[PDB]
């Protein structure tokens, strides 16, 4: 998967829900399609750690929210998988 | 509001074993962390750019709200994505 | 070190 491909146009109107957003630079949204492609692999293989550990081959949402609880950067999403 | 579903099943794929499978509502749930994850940074940026009075949030605003909330290991890999990006 | 953000993005959702 090539990064380039995620939509800036989404990223930005993801950006622009924000009350306090008033103008964005141009690389604002090319940094977070990095980040964000970043993000989702990390988190992806710390869910699999649980996947494997219940001797599952599917990756399931249960595991997600495993793997949020494990990790202080992941504390941000509590309420995103409860 | 979301990324479309199928580049963060892509990109979750490319994280596990060619043989594993990921459930439909796993792939939403990733879905749904990702705008939130960049909801979260963009309002740190946001609220420091309001402290400073400034009206557009840069990319090293960004790059520090990053940096602040426990993402500073992507700091570099974005920056060389983003150099490269635009060369 | 997420802790404010995160009660701040609370009242945001």
């Amino acid at each position: 998967f090539r990064v380039q491909e995620l939509p800036l146009a989404r990223i930005k109107k993801i950006m622009k829900l924000d009350e306090d957003v008033k103008m964005i630079s141009a690389e604002a949204p090319v940094l977070f399609a990095k980040a964000a492609q970043i993000f989702i692999t990390e988190l992806t293989l710390r869910a699999w750690i649980h996947t494997e550990d219940n001797k599952r081959r599917t990756l399931q949402r249960n595991d997600i929210a495993m793997a949020i609880t494990k990790f202080d950067q992941f504390d941000f999403l509590i309420d995103i998988v409860p | 509001i979301y990324l479309p579903i199928a580049n963060v099943a892509r990109i979750m794929k490319n994280a596990i074993p060619q043989t594993g499978k990921i459930a439909k509502d796993a792939k939403e749930c990733v879905q749904e962390c990702v705008s939130e994850f960049i909801s979260f940074i963009t309002s740190e940026a946001s609220e420091r750019c309001h402290q400073e009075k400034r009206k557009t949030i840069n990319g090293e605003d960004i790059l520090f709200a990053m940096s602040t909330l426990g993402f500073d290991s992507y700091v570099e890999p974005l920056k060389l994505y983003l150099q490269k990006f635009r060369e | 070190k997420q802790l404010h953000r995160i009660l701040k993005r609370r009242q945001a959702r």
